[PDB]
């Protein structure tokens, strides 16, 4: 009765995907929400990110199992800003898994026409 | 913790531990002396109090 | 009026306004009724 | 990067994902088992059933039957959009497809109604229930004895494991990685000794033992992940992966182009 | 007295379209809905909701005011 | 009595 | 009742595979024999045919016909 609707898990209900606010705590500090994302997105992101040299900090939090969303605070070097270093980390990713699927396709192709 | 478990949900989703609740409700016709005073019927508002 | 079935035959009895619940070709005295003609939606999950 | 596949079967890939990171490697795991779109009956209207399986016993079996949903991301009328997205007032050929049920028992014995008793409104090959059994009959559905009867109505939908396992193309996921323990990502529990005492894997022959004096190397990272996709038969395993790579890349590019 | 209380409807737009149910209540704006699945129960906008005739057929609100009105 | 038992439960049609 | 479609962890499909399971049983081959036949590796795919009670065979026997 008090189950919430599965549709919840992939329907924004007017909520933004992204948000992107500066950590004033912190300099060059930025704290991005994405909603109805979770660990899939997050630990690809945030591994990449610390693959960045210009990238001081970069962590993410699931706040609840309950809410679909995740936190994700990056900071970086003076002379960056966290938004530019997640573009690129993001962009890289896609190169990445593009290599992966047309190496995947390429493979796939190959073994088939072994087994033909 | 605390004598709690963790349920996976799509083993809930697949029929897991999943049960039909069923009850019954009786009712029958009531009569004193020779005058019967129920019926089953589709009651009206405009005649029942 | 209102169709009920044999509880042991399931045959289709036209019961009317007080008479005897009791089956014509089955004697039983229990039947039941028909599914509503109302639609039934059920999503499967 | 690079990929070896070391095995193909009819509902499964064996392969090996190299030169990438864990992460990565988990996010495919993920994503190929909680996101990738199939097509499974999700309404069910019934007008006779006069079986022993109550409604939504009935209703909840059909949902699991899995229905063929290969090219599902293809523009209509080649795939399927989702009918919360779609302009149909409940649903259409665009964002639906129509199955029907009807069985009746006059027989003496036991009627069983199998996937293949199932009628598919015909505007493509999608939503065809997958009859994979060498009988191809496909999943057993129900059981009626004389003058039980089932007449129903489906409506299969679009959607992914995340709103109802049912949407699922994975059965589960084989992974693995490091089989010698060189980088020492877990304490093997034992009580005597714990080479002897943990079964070595069949990934273990892929990967070079570890060498008796070699220093804990402790700024390798596990770059060799050997993963194995089982497929439910509603989508290819190839397609499988392809499609989930597709769908890692599109939250990413989501991502850039909302910040940008 | 609202007219549309007791009535067959279905889900017109909305995460939750496709699904039947029967106007339990009813306010000005939106219509609280009991959905034959799931024992579940909703409110959903009036305007969101085809309505169930005699005959089969599905009508929109608009449709359904004007039906009710009487005026011919 | 088993025998009559059977008797009374097929012929409960005819006897009623 | 009667076997479910998939197996409840991994999701498989067993409901095509019941039939072929007591037919396998039939020709004098073990429950673990007839199992490995049937391609059912994982021991979770496994216990739901090993442990499926067929309970919709005994509810079809109470049918108000002959
Ligand atoms: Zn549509």
């Amino acid at each position: 009765m008090n189950q919430p609707e599965r549709y919840e898990l992939i329907e924004l209900m007017g909520l933004p995907k992204v948000t992107y606010e500066l950590d004033s705590k912190s300099p060059n500090a930025a704290v991005v929400t994405l909603e109805k994302e979770d660990h899939t997105l997050a630990n690809m992101l945030a591994n990449q990110l610390l693959s960045d040299e210009r990238v001081l900090f970069a962590g993410y939090k699931v706040p609840h199992p309950l809410n679909h969303n995740f936190i994700l605070r990056v900071q970086t070097v003076e002379d960056c800003s966290p938004k530019q270093v997640i573009v690129d980390a993001a962009k890289s990713l896609i190169t990445h898994l593009e290599e992966i699927k047309v190496n995947f396709m390429r493979e796939w192709e190959l073994k088939m026409i072994s087994v033909e | 913790q605390e004598d709690s478990i963790i349920m996976n949900q799509a083993s809930i989703d697949r029929g897991l531990f999943r049960s039909i609740f069923y009850r019954t409700y009786t009712d029958q016709e009531k009569k004193i002396g020779m005058t019967v005073m129920e019926e089953f019927e589709r009651p009206v508002r405009s005649t029942t109090l | 009026t209102m169709i009920y079935l044999c509880a042991d035959c399931g045959a289709r009895n036209t019961i009317q306004a007080k008479e005897v619940i009791r089956c014509r070709e089955c004697g039983h005295r229990v039947m039941y009724k028909m599914r509503t003609k109302r639609m039934v939606q059920f999503e499967a999950r | 990067t690079h990929i070896t596949i070391r095995n193909i079967s009819k509902n499964s890939v064996d392969f090996v994902l190299t030169n990438t990171s864990l992460a990565v490697a988990n996010s495919l795991r993920r994503v190929v088992l909680a996101e990738i779109p199939t097509v499974a009956i999700d309404l069910v209207e019934i007008n006779v059933n006069t079986s022993v399986m109550p409604d939504e016993f009935l209703a909840h079996r059909l949902g699991m039957i899995p229905l063929d949903s290969s090219n599902i991301d293809e523009p209509p009328p080649v795939g399927l959009e989702y009918t919360r997205n779609c302009d149909c007032d409940q649903y259409c050929p665009k964002c639906s497809v129509e199955l029907f049920l009807n069985a009746k028992c006059t027989g003496e014995g036991t009627m069983e109604i199998y996937a293949r008793d199932l009628v598919v409104s015909s505007n493509s090959s999608l939503g065809h229930p997958i009859l994979a059994d060498p009988k191809s009959r496909g999943p057993l559905i129900c059981k009626l004895r004389k003058e039980q009867e089932i007449s129903l109505r489906c409506i299969a939908k679009k959607g992914i494991a995340k709103e109802h396992a049912k949407w699922s193309p994975t059965s589960a996921v084989a992974f693995e990685y490091d089989p010698w323990n060189k980088l020492q990502h877990t304490d093997y529990w034992f009580e005597n000794d714990a080479d002897a005492e943990w079964p070595k894997s069949k990934n273990a022959d892929w990967e070079e033992p570890p060498r008796e004096g070699e220093p804990f190397n402790f700024q390798e990272e596990p770059r060799r992940f050997y993963m194995d996709v089982e497929s439910v038969g509603s989508i290819p395993p190839n397609e499988i992966m392809v499609q989930g790579l597709r769908i890692l890349q599109e939250k990413l590019a989501v991502l850039v182009r909302d910040l940008d | 007295r609202d007219k549309a209380i007791g009535a067959t409807v279905r889900i017109r737009r909305g995460p939750m379209k496709g699904l039947l149910g029967v106007i339990k209540d009813t306010t000005d704006a939106n219509a609280r809905v009991e959905l034959h699945t799931g024992n579940k129960m909703v409110t959903i906008p009036k305007e969101n909701l085809l309505y169930t005739t005699k005959t089969g057929e599905l009508i929109s609100y608009t449709e359904f005011i004007e039906r009710s009105r009487g005026i011919r | 009595l088993g025998a009559t038992n059977r008797e009374l439960i097929n012929n409960r049609a005819a006897n009623r | 009742m009667i076997i479910p479609i998939r197996c409840f962890s991994c999701g498989k499909v067993i409901g095509d595979k019941w039939d072929t399971y007591l037919t396998l049983l039939q020709e004098d081959n073990t429950e673990g024999e007839a199992l490995d036949k049937l391609g059912l590796q994982r021991y979770c795919c496994r216990r739901m045919i090993l442990t499926h009670v067929d309970l919709i065979e005994k509810l079809l026997c109470y049918n108000p016909l002959s």
